[PDB]
């Protein structure tokens, strides 16, 4: 029921950092219009067509007041996490 | 839902002159609040976006500032072509939403009109209707009232009004006034006239003529 | 570069349909959010609807929540707005606006609008009657015409084909109660000049293919 937030418009809050319980969790600031749907994503390094974000957050959104943490699972190797247009490279331990 | 309100509604200011546009919202906005300029017969052109960045091609006595509720826009230095109407646009939260909008008009001293009144043409009397024309030429400011009287009867009903947007060259208003009966009716009176009140005027000014004299 | 032509204005009848379309050029359609924008007549500017870059995210005003639907061909770098069960007061110029980024305001870019009339009246050429100059219209003598009963808007004069511009001024059409429009021009010359030169409007009316030159006479 939202539509997507405007892919542009986010900077990281707090980097791609590891949890301690075997995700990755992260914090974005998004300067558009709320409320709205995050666009989030990752790849495997030389694999762009296939999405490898696994998120533990299924459906994260900026509010009018409060959002922007999103929590997910990567595959071992080197991934780059979007979020929007901001990327962030992610290595994962096997 | 976010309400955006403009004021003042109008603002009149002489070239040259510094204008001080106001914007608010109902709600916290933060910085997504845009304005945007729209002259007469025309499509809107952004002005400014993020409450202070102007946007590209917009000269340099345009700035704006504001966050969260209460948001100016500031004109230094009228030139005649930034006399327009200016509308504020939030874009924190959907659904985006204009303000009213505010007219900035130029100011300058009082003009009394001059009164030009027009009998209904033969051709459009043998159709059955007609139609008489009164004409409020070049004045200022723009509120003017006219009265229609048909053998001395103020008339009700019957008449419709225009005004013209101001003169770039003159700054002056135009107005036009149709008072419209049956060509039955009009045959059966004699004096039409157009009475018209305006600041300009040190007591009301009648235009009239006879019907067939 | 940048250009935006919307297109599929016009008379509509109470409750049916139309679509709208906006052309695109100059930028990279598919990259940009577009909006439209409607501004009923005498009244300000009214957001209607989004689409996102990638037509994935729609979001419309509630006053055309359920009636509107706004989409995008990004290979023919067009954006529609089917417009359904319209009413009365939806009775506006439409503009397509184009986004600086992937769906969000503020609209750096705007078309030149597209006139949708929601209404029963038929379409109908002005009659054109001549404002005749008189000593009741002291150097100075107005004229004018009167174009009465045409629909829908606009109409367009000019006085001598172009060549007569100064001192013109042509009026915002009233509304009559028959669901008619009727507008009038008038030019102030010098009042010498009425015994030498011919003063002639030119009456366009585009919806009605009427085409009409009145000669004004004293
Ligand atoms: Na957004
Ligand atoms: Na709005």
């Amino acid at each position: 029921t939202y539509t997507m937030c405007d892919k542009t418009k986010f900077t990281w809050k707090r980097a791609p950092t590891d949890s301690g319980h075997d995700t990755v969790v992260m914090e974005v600031t998004f300067s558009g219009t709320k409320p709205c749907r995050i666009p989030v994503r990752a790849v495997a390094h030389g694999s762009p067509d296939v999405n490898v974000a696994m998120l533990i957050t299924p459906n994260p959104t900026i509010e009018n007041n409060g959002g922007g943490f999103i929590e997910m699972q990567l595959p071992p190797g080197d991934n780059i996490i979007y979020v929007g247009e901001l990327s962030h490279q992610w290595f994962q331990k096997g | 839902e976010i309400v955006m309100t403009q004021s003042p509604a109008t603002l009149s200011v002489s070239p040259g002159e510094r204008a001080t546009l106001s914007c608010w919202a109902s709600q916290s906005v933060s910085s997504n609040l845009a304005w945007y300029q729209q002259k007469p017969g025309q499509a809107p052109r952004l002005l400014i976006y993020g409450a202070s960045t102007r946007a590209t091609g917009i000269p340099a006595r345009f700035s704006a500032s504001g966050s969260g509720t209460e948001f100016t826009l500031t004109i230094s230095s009228l030139q005649s072509e930034d006399f327009a109407v200016y509308y504020c646009q939030q874009y924190n939260n959907w659904p985006p939403r204009f303000g009213q909008g505010t007219k900035v008009e130029i100011k300058r001293t009082v003009a009394a009109p001059s009164v030009f009144i027009f009998p209904p043409s033969d051709e459009q009397l043998k159709s059955g209707t007609a139609s008489v024309v009164c004409l409020l030429n070049n004045f200022y400011p723009r509120e003017a009232k006219v009265q229609w009287k048909v053998d001395n009867a103020l008339q009700s009903g019957n008449s419709q009004e225009s005004v013209t947007e101001q003169d770039s060259k003159d700054s002056t208003y135009s107005l036009s006034s149709t008072l419209t009966l049956s060509k039955a009716d009009y045959e059966k009176h004699k004096v039409y006239a157009c009475e018209v009140t305006h600041q300009g005027l040190s007591s009301p000014v009648t235009k009239s003529f006879n019907r067939g004299e | 570069q940048v250009q935006l032509v919307e297109s599929g204005g016009g008379v509509v009848q109470p409750g049916r349909s139309l679509r709208l379309s906006c052309a695109a050029s100059g930028f990279t359609f598919s990259n940009y959010g577009m909006h439209w924008v409607r501004q009923a007549p005498g009244k300000g500017l009214d957001w209607v609807a989004v689409i996102s870059y990638d037509a994935i995210s729609k979001s419309y005003a509630d006053s055309v929540e359920g009636r509107f639907t706004i989409s995008r061909d990004n290979s023919k770098n067009t954006l529609y707005l089917q417009m359904n069960s319209l009413r009365a007061e939806d009775s506006a110029v439409y503009y397509c606006a184009k986004s600086p980024t992937a769906i969000d305001p503020p609209f750096d870019y705007w078309g030149q609008g597209t006139l949708v009339t929601v209404s029963s009246a038929s379409t109908k050429g002005p009659s054109v009657f001549p404002l005749a100059p008189s000593s009741k219209s002291g150097g100075t003598a107005a004229l004018g015409c009167l174009v009465k009963d045409y629909f829908p808007e606009p109409v367009t004069v000019s006085w001598n084909s172009g060549a007569l511009t100064s001192g013109v001024h042509t009026f915002p059409a009233v509304l009559q109660s028959s669901g008619l429009y009727s507008l009038s021009s008038v030019v102030t010359v010098p009042s010498s000049s009425l015994g030498t030169q011919t003063y002639i409007c030119n009456v366009n009316h585009k919806p009605s293919n009427t085409k009409v030159d009145k000669r004004v006479e004293p």
